[PDB]
């Protein structure tokens, strides 16, 4: 089936402390009300970087997978999450057909390790430049069978050194929850930055004329008239 | 007005990076498996090279070098692997070859060092040293800062094919290393050092020292590299953790 | 006063921090001659008004 | 790429990178042979005998 997403995936695309600013970008974001591919496994394909939601209450789903033809003839990376630690590891690994929360057979010839010590987990994945760039928000939901409409932003959690293509990934299941995939599209967005240094409110200029208006004056808050407008359509 | 002072706060780190450890190692990947090792927490004198290793090649993108000494550095990720002679002119942005395209691409906005050094003592015998591979054929080219150390038999027709085929190569090639050559055809290691400034805490930095503050004067400041002219003022702002100075 | 005008940064304290001489004053004319016409653009509406 | 090595290749007015996209109209190659010291005089701006 397919759903919505709402003003959904917004993260910060930059790190520097900003008081009061509005600012206008284009980049790889998710579009406003799009369409988004719901599961409630197969070789989901990695385009330009994934927004991935999680709806869960008893932690079903660990971790992902992310690789380019799923076999040991390439390096592919997993980052799962087992009872006590969270742990990343990019291998030749012998993909499995069916994984379980024991996933490789063998492991051989490589170089990156990492071991590090109803509700909504929202992340989004981009690679670029030989990095992995992963970034996660929570969401304190109730019981719902669609993603709900709101604006949340996502923290950057962590960034990979890790230089390989990826053009799929496979999540990872246990053997009640559900989980949401949306493609990210270079499109033009606005943010607005508090007294705070955090993301408080934020437009796409492709989606409707009033959008486009507001992207064209560059301000939340329009007067009655008659104004003219740019092309972000 | 003219400024009458001068006030420099740095980092309290003591530590020396690891100069031996990276550019006196037993042995070196090839340039087709490149290794990248994170640095972090050390003070670059780079004073103590000066008696032991003597660099070839030596060149710097988006700063200069002179400056290396009172800048303070944010990430810095360092590069390690062996070309021949003639090889080293290809690590560079905006550049074409075998090594640019199928091993080691940099991107085209890229801030940080290169630097090569000759090592026909150490990685050329007498009967040759075939043990240092590069990639000659692959479909198409590379992203930067990305590698391809797959084996897969390659065939122009884009299918998979058995290598006592007729138009099936294997796409790795050995460098020949011998003492008896030329200049072109002897083992050079390259060590490629990548960093971003003025982000985050710094936490590799320069041999400089600290400066007692000055409060209420015109004085010249320096935080981090961050030079500048104003007068010092207590504060009562807030910030985030680990942010560092905001505009 | 935060435009770049093509320059590597709009902050000209971090030009002069990580630059030579020579190639340290051609980013800064790029600024100079940004601001001066920003000025002056100031300057001639002013005078219409 | 397996069988010359270049000690020397610089490019004038384009980018090596965009010679694969890139169409051109009429090439004539110039050769000759020098030693090792005066390649660097073959470039724009440059004096010596060669
Ligand atoms: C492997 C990817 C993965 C990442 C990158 C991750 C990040 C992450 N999740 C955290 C909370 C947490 N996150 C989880 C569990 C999960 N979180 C998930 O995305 C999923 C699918 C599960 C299900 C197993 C748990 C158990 C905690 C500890 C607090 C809690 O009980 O929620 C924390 C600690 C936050 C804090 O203590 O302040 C981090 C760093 N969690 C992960 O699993
Ligand atoms: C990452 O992997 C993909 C898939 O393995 C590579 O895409 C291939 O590119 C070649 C180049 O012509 C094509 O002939 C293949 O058909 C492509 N594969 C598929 C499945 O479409 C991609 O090139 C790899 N990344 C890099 C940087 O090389
Ligand atoms: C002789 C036919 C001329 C055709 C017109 C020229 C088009 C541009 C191509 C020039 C050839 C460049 C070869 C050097 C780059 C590969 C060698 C290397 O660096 O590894
Ligand atoms: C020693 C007297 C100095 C006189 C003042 C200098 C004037 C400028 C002349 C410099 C001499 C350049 C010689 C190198 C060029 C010819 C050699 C070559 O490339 O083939
Ligand atoms: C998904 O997009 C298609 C257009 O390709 C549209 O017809 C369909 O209605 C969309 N899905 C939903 C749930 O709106
Ligand atoms: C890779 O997988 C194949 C089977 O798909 C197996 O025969 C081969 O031994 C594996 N490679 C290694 C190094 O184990
Ligand atoms: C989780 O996996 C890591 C990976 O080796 C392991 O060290 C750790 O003991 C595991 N923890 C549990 C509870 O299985
Ligand atoms: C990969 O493994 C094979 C054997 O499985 C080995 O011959 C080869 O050297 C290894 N390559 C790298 C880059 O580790
Ligand atoms: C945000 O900034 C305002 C004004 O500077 C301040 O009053 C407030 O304490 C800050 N923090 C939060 C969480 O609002
Ligand atoms: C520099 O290296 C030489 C090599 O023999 C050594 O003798 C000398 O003591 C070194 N300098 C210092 C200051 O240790
Ligand atoms: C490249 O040259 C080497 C030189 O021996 C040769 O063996 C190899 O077959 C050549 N490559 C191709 C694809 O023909």
């Amino acid at each position: 089936t397919q759903h919505t997403s709402s003003m959904r995936g917004v993260y910060y695309p930059d790190e520097i402390f900003r008081s009061d600013t509005l600012y206008l970008t284009q980049d790889l974001f998710l579009p406003f009300y799009s369409n988004v591919t719901g599961f409630h496994n197969p070789v989901i394909p990695f385009k330009d970087g994934i927004y991935f939601a999680a709806t869960e209450k008893s932690n079903v789903v660990r971790g992902w997978v992310f690789g380019s033809t799923m076999n040991n003839k390439s390096q592919s990376v997993i980052i799962i999450n087992n009872s006590t630690n969270v742990v990343i590891r990019a291998c030749n690994f012998e993909l499995c057909d069916n994984p379980f929360f024991m996933i490789f057979d063998n492991a051989f010839n490589c170089t990156f390790e990492y071991i590090s010590d109803k509700h909504l987990r929202e992340f989004v994945f981009k690679n670029k430049d030989g990095f992995l760039y992963v970034y996660k928000g929570y969401q304190p939901i109730d019981v719902v069978r669609d993603l709900p409409s709101g604006f949340n932003t996502l923290k950057p959690i962590f960034k990979l050194p890790l230089g390989i293509n990826i053009t799929n990934f496979r999540a990872i299941l246990t053997a009640a929850a559900a989980y949401f995939v949306g493609y990210l599209k270079p499109t033009t967005f606005m943010l607005k930055y508090d007294e705070n240094g955090t993301i408080t409110d934020a437009v796409d200029c492709s989606q409707n004329p009033l959008a486009e208006l507001k992207c064209s004056v560059k301000s939340f808050e329009i007067d009655k008239g008659i104004y003219q407008t740019s092309n972000f359509r | 007005v003219v400024p009458s002072g001068d006030v420099v706060r740095f980092p309290n780190i003591t530590n020396l990076c690891p100069f031996g450890e990276v550019f006196n190692a037993t042995k070196f990947p090839s340039v087709y498996a490149w290794e990248r090792k994170k640095i972090s927490n050390c003070v670059a004198d780079y004073s103590v090279l000066y008696n032991s290793t003597f660099f070839s090649t030596f060149k710097c993108y988006g700063v200069c070098a002179t400056k290396l000494n009172d800048l303070c550095f944010s990430n810095v990720y360092a590069d390690s692997f062996v070309v021949k002679g003639d090889d080293v002119r290809q690590i560079a942005p905006g550049q074409t070859g075998v090594i640019a395209d199928y091993n080691y691409k940099l991107p085209d906005d890229f801030m940080g060092c290169v630097l090569a050094w000759n090592t026909r003592n150490i990685d050329a015998t007498s009967t040759g040293n075939y043990n240092y591979k590069y990639r000659y054929l692959r479909h198409g080219k590379l992203r930067p800062f990305e590698r391809d150390i797959s084996n897969v038999p390659f065939s122009p027709d884009g299918k998979p094919c058995t290598p006592p085929a007729l138009n099936c190569y294997w796409p790795l090639n050995d460098y020949g290393f011998y003492t008896t050559t030329g200049i072109g055809y002897q083992p050079y290691r390259v060590v490629v050092l990548s960093f971003e400034l003025l982000n985050a805490p710094a936490t590799v930095c320069g041999p400089k020292l600290s400066t007692d503050l000055i409060k209420n004067q015109c004085v010249n400041f320096n935080f981090n590299g961050l030079t500048g002219t104003g007068v010092l003022t207590p504060s009562s702002k807030r910030f985030q953790p680990f942010q560092q100075f905001g505009r | 006063l935060s435009s770049n005008f093509g320059a590597i940064s709009s902050v000209l304290n971090d030009i002069l921090s990580r630059l030579c001489k020579v190639e340290a004053e051609v980013q800064i004319d790029r600024l100079i001659t940004g601001r001066l016409q920003s000025l002056q653009t100031y300057v001639t509406q002013q005078l219409i008004r």
